[PDB]
RNA sequence: CUAUCUAGCGAAACCACAGCCAAGGGGGCUUGGCAGAAUCAGCGGGGAAACUGGCUUGUGGCAGUCAAGCGUUCAUAGCGACAUUGCUUUUUGAUUCUUCGAUGUCGGCUCUUCCUAUCAUACCGAAGCAGAAUUCGGUAAGCGUUGGAUUGUUCACCCACUAAUAGGGAGUGAGCUGGGUUACCCUACUGAU
RNA sequence: AGAACUGGCGAUGCGGGAUGAACCGAACGUAGAGUUAAGGUGCCGGAAUACACGCUCAUCAGACACCACAAAAGGUGUUAGUUCAUCUAGACAGCCGGACGGUGGCCAUGGAAGUCGGAAUCCGCUAAGGAGUGUGUAACAACUCACCGGCCGAAUGAACUA
């Protein structure tokens, strides 16, 4: 979480674990990314470190530019494609999972976003709501 | 109490016990100052200082002016009739109560009644006595006189000191800045009072020696009239 | 060495007198009353006649007699307790945040209530005993004192007085505030 | 021994101030007892004691400060005596290599004043063995 | 930070109200808090406390002798100047698949081996010498001036309690060595150099792979 | 608390008798010292 | 589908006796804890290779310096504690593919339970501990102690996360890895009359 | 470890040792009565909660066979001793006073004044007061012992053993 990682979280569904190849919605020119860890988890006997939607993750990069591939980054879940529910009464979910790349302090590296975000992230965070183009 | 006993503080220290030589010492020779010396004047000298009896005794070398402790030196002047160097010495061994202190010398007594009179000094409280002023501190800064003097030229007190007045002399000093200060004004005696203990060490703080000393004698012999005298001079 | 008899003397003024049933004490005098039981001390009390009175031990061992002392002090503090009465002195000192000290009564608890310590928010409470009472100085800044004939009751609550304000973690060389006794004396003054 | 010189050292570098040498600073130099304690004061929150003896302040003390929305550090000196500059002490020695380092405007505390009752003649012959250390200090007197 | 903060601090404000009163109540309370050390402490600091506790008395005493001592009242040339003073005692170890192939034994003891080994192929040897328990050094102490010099094995000539063991090297007690002075340097009669003398072995390499040897003088 | 293990008192037969053995050797030893 | 129950048919293996547990005795005896008729279904833990002698633990050897004391005497006839000087494979935060020829076995995953000598968590003490953070030390084992990559000699590992990613016993001589030399009887347990 | 002698066990039961290859006692036909060994007598368990001198009170004592291994010692627990020291010509505890001058002794330093620190160990008056234990301020100052002396009056203290 870190400084700038504002208020609280949820209980939110679990649904990616680490390495599951998702798309990357920034203008870095980085494509997707994959995950290597979770940050503030738990830990259990064989389970796998489980990331969700709003959600700070060390993760690198697989396909996009040279400078940035292949070296662990933070980054913010934005899309879950695994049906989650809120509060206010409903269950939903994207059609594709994605994350996006910040630094340690939850700033954007980027300049624009593609494709809706999570309402939990976005409230969240403040700089992917800076950044958000579009959410829900 | 062989185990659970208090343990004594041991060190190195240079200086060490005298006992019964020195004691038996002194006897000897204040009884061989007897015969040889022809005047003789009992000292009750309560509040002592070591230059002054220096200095008395670099006043008066043809004099001896001899301390040491009470009942030997009643022992080496006799107690008894039955036991005496000379004769007519016991009953003034009765009168020698306080701290004594003794003088062997072959001058004139009207020299020595006159300069006793004449001899005084500036000394403590040194209580179960009065002094003659008593003391308001003010409500300020507090300094090493205690307001004699003009506040340009006095000298605040150290802030060493100050816990030191806080538990021994039953006074509230509030620490500001390095100086001293406190809130109110603290009278620590007045005239006419027994000054109790707590008081000559506060007045012995401010380093204020305003009582008078002066030395009183009660008695005196002569060897050659082998006769006591009764002298109350202070 | 197996001591045959020990054996101290207390000195019973003109104005109090003392009731002494088996190990119970009872001590009357015009500040008031107090009582004590010593069940636990196993001794031999004794008259002789009502300015003295001898306490005493047969076949003692050490502690047997060391209690012995003990027991004679703690009686003689309960006799200065009335006569003069014991009166303990504590100033409450501050480097940035005063102090707001109180006085309440909850159901008739006498708690004493100290907020604004070190910035904080806490509502700390203190009882307060029986047969001791409390008085804010007047003109007299960021002072308290208190008055009793229980000289434990009266200690007992000032020591946890400052035993509340330990403060924790921090460098207690830099953080010379808290709640601390000026002196012990006794009531009276004149005597 | 040499573990426990360190365990010292330790302590003393814990205790040091913090600088940057590079960024926008003042250092003030003056006599002793001329009232820079006043002075640092006056300008800033540092609370060092105005007491008239001569070794007062002992090592480097520093206050920050702002004007014109800029930020400043000043970087006061225990003070000098002449020791003259062939061998000398620790503290003349670091506040010489401060000059000597430090790249920024040097300030001189002058008392022309009846307090600091050392002569005018101490005063300039400091200042004179002190003039050939002033090649590209921005040396700036004031009188106090 | 930044200063002799706290010791202003202290000039200033008194270092706490109640420190004095504290500071001498604990060293009252000390003197029996250290005996209640003495008597708890189950295990092993006890054995800590008593240990250092014996340490303090000794050295105190050690103050007392010297109070009361203080009360009461080497022929070397210059170039050596400036220096700072069969069916027992055998286990057959069957190898291979079928266990009837032993054919071997092995040394589990220290040795010294010399320059060149020219170790012998595998299928003739019987005897394994491990490649770890080789000293080339060993400390030689002097008798006179009592320095010791950590210095070079050439040789073994005599070990007790076997002609073997001297062909083989090994360096227990009672062993005499071939030792190395070079760095001494002493000028005999015709000024000559010294290569080697003679020492004897005072502790067991197995216990420690120190080698303590007194130079026979 | 905890109450923890104690050692127990119990005499476990064969440290009796290898205290008597071993009191034999010790005795055993001395008599070889005693004689310097 | 069996397992289960019922109507009918109907064996065998195995069997000294039979059975409740801990310590002790260099399954039964001794001392103790409990045990209430008779019994059903699951169960897989059992069923005529690990202290010589209180083993083991944190503090080197050898030669010296004091010697507390010991030697009934001797101090160097002689012992001798605690300390302390003597280098101990490269003295200036210069620095060796010392994991290189050991034919030797040891190395690893789920789950119980225990100990504490605590890695965090709780409370405390002292530390130049301004604070935040952090080092030592005390009580304390109630709870907790992660997921991956890896072998002609991984050797001890890196990667990250986590408040932390502490240590050992009794363990699979029943499943698995190497260059590799009648668990059907009763027992107790869990459920049930 | 090796020898030499001797005794036990082996072929052998019984009492006690809580039980038992090695311990302690003990000459085995069956029965009665009596007396005892070694071991024991709070209850199990037959026998005195016997008598008597002492010491011990463990926050997991000990009930041991013993010299024996941790072991030499620590310990303000406790009892008894030994050897020394002090004293109503005033012991120890304490409370009170003095605790000085040359002197701030020499370098040493920015500052060093009995105490940042190196080395010196004086005399003077002295009842006694160090070229000076310990707190100490930047130095100085102030306070305390070690040393004497005033009040009290009574035995006390160092070391060592067990």
């Amino acid at each position: 979480s870190g400084n700038g990682a504002q208020g609280t979280k949820f209980r939110i569904s679990l649904g990616l674990p680490v390495g599951a190849i998702m798309n990357c919605a920034d203008n870095s020119g980085a494509r997707n990314l994959y995950i290597i860890a979770v940050k503030g988890s738990g830990s259990r006997l064989n389970r796998l470190p489980a990331a969700s939607l709003g959600d700070m993750v060390m993760a690198t990069v697989k396909k996009g530019k040279p400078e940035l591939r292949k070296k662990v980054m933070p980054a913010i879940v934005v899309r879950q494609a695994k049906s989650w529910r809120r509060r206010d009464g409903v269950f939903l979910y994207f059609e594709d999972n994605a994350g996006v790349i910040a630094n340690p302090k939850g700033e954007m590296k980027g300049s624009a976003i593609t494709g809706p975000v999570g309402k939990e992230c976005a409230d969240l965070w403040p700089r992917v709501a800076s950044n958000s183009g579009v959410v829900v | 109490m062989p185990r659970s006993k208090r343990s004594k503080l041991v060190t190195l220290a240079q200086t060490d016990k005298k006992g019964r030589e020195n004691k038996e010492r002194i006897f000897d020779e204040v009884r061989e100052a007897l015969d040889t010396y022809r005047y003789v004047w009992v000292l009750h000298l309560d509040d002592v200082r070591t230059p002054v009896l220096q200095e008395i005794r670099t006043s008066w070398a043809g004099s001896k002016l001899i301390m040491g402790k009470r009942k030997v030196l009643q022992k080496a002047l006799g107690e008894k009739r039955e036991e005496e160097y000379k004769e007519n010495l016991y009953q003034l061994s009765k009168l020698c109560s306080g701290v004594t202190g003794l003088l062997f010398t072959d001058e004139d007594v009207n020299t020595v009644k006159e300069y006793f009179k004449s001899y005084v000094r500036s000394d403590y409280s040194r209580p179960n006595t009065k002094a003659p002023l008593t003391f308001t501190i003010p409500e300020g800064i507090v300094y090493s006189r205690g307001g004699q003097i003009p506040a340009e030229e006095d000298v605040p007190m150290i802030h060493s000191l100050e816990p030191t007045m806080r538990n021994k002399f039953e006074i509230p000093t509030k620490i500001k800045a390095g100086k001293i200060t406190i809130d109110s004004p603290y009278l620590v005696c007045t005239e006419g009072e027994k000054l109790d203990v707590r008081q000559a060490l506060i007045l012995k703080q401010f380093g204020i020696a305003a009582s008078e000393f002066k030395v009183k004698v009660s008695a005196y012999y002569d060897n050659d009239s082998s006769t006591v005298e009764s002298t109350n001079i202070n | 060495m197996k001591y045959i008899q020990t054996e101290q003397q207390i000195e019973v003024p003109e104005g109090v007198t003392v009731s002494i049933k088996s190990r119970i004490v009872k001590v009357v005098g015009p500040r008031g009353t107090l009582t004590k039981n010593l069940k636990h001390i196993d001794v031999t009390f004794t008259k002789v006649n009502n300015q003295l009175i001898k306490v005493a031990v047969h076949n003692g061992g050490r502690k047997h007699v060391a209690a012995l002392r003990t027991v004679k002090s703690l009686v003689d503090n309960m006799i200065t307790g009335v006569t003069k009465g014991y009166k303990y002195k504590m100033r409450y000192v501050y480097a940035h945040f005063p102090i707001n000290v109180n006085i309440v009564e909850k159901d008739g608890a006498k708690f004493i209530e100290v907020r604004n310590f070190l910035g904080d928010k806490k509502i700390r409470n203190v009882p307060v005993r029986d047969g001791v009472t409390i008085e804010f100085s007047t003109n007299v800044k960021d002072e308290i004192v208190l008055s009793g004939n229980s000289v434990e009751d009266v200690s007992q609550n000032a020591a946890d007085l400052q035993q509340i304000c330990r403060v924790r973690n921090k460098d207690i060389r830099k953080f010379l505030d808290g709640i601390y006794v000026s002196h012990k004396g006794f009531i009276t003054e004149d005597l | 021994d040499p573990l426990a010189y360190l365990e010292q050292v330790r302590q003393h570098i814990g205790r040091l101030p913090s600088i940057d040498p590079n960024t926008r600073t003042l250092l003030i130099c003056g006599y002793p007892n001329v009232g820079k304690s006043s002075f640092l004061r006056c300008i800033t929150k540092s609370d060092v004691d105005v007491q008239p003896y001569a070794f007062t302040t002992k090592s480097l003390y520093v206050g920050h400060f702002d004007y014109k929305y800029l930020r400043f550090q000043a970087i006061d000196t225990p003070g000098i005596l002449d020791r003259p500059t062939e061998e000398m002490n620790n503290i003349e020695m670091q506040s010489i290599y401060a000059i000597a380092h430090l790249r920024s405007c040097v300030l001189y505390f002058m008392d022309l004043s009846e307090q600091c009752g050392f002569t005018i003649e101490a005063q300039v012959k400091l200042f004179h063995s002190i003039k050939p250390l002033f090649a590209n200090k921005s040396v700036m007197v004031v009188i106090n | 930070p930044q200063n002799d903060y706290i010791e202003r601090h202290i000039k200033q404000h008194g270092k706490r109200l109640d420190h004095e009163e504290r500071k001498r109540k604990r060293e009252a309370r000390e003197s029996h808090k250290i005996s209640e050390r003495a008597q708890k402490l189950t295990g092993w600091k006890g054995k800590q406390f008593a240990k250092k506790r014996y340490a303090e008395k000794v050295s105190m005493r050690k103050k007392i002798k010297a109070h009361e001592q203080s009360k009461v009242k080497d022929a070397l040339p210059t170039y050596l100047l400036d220096r700072e003073q069969e069916e027992e005692m055998f286990k057959v170890i069957k190898t291979g698949k079928s266990r009837s192939k032993s054919w071997k034994r092995m040394i589990t003891k220290h040795t010294f081996v010399g320059e060149g080994f020219t170790r012998r192929p595998v299928k003739m040897e019987r005897i394994i010498r491990p490649s770890a328990l080789r000293q080339k050094k060993a400390n030689v102490t002097h008798p006179e001036l009592g320095v010791t010099v950590f210095l070079p094995i050439l040789a073994v000539k005599k070990n007790p309690q076997s002609p073997m063991y001297t062909q083989l090297g090994v360096l227990t007690k009672g062993t005499i060595i071939e030792v190395n002075v070079s760095e001494l340097g002493m000028v005999t009669a015709g000024g000559k150099v010294v290569w080697g003398k003679y020492a004897q072995v005072t502790n067991e390499p197995d216990r420690d792979g120190c080698v303590n040897a007194v130079l026979l003088v | 608390m905890r109450v923890r293990k104690r050692q127990s008192r119990r005499t476990s037969t064969k440290l009796k008798e290898g205290i008597k053995k071993k009191a034999s050797a010790h005795r055993k030893k001395e008599k070889k010292m005693a004689k310097k």
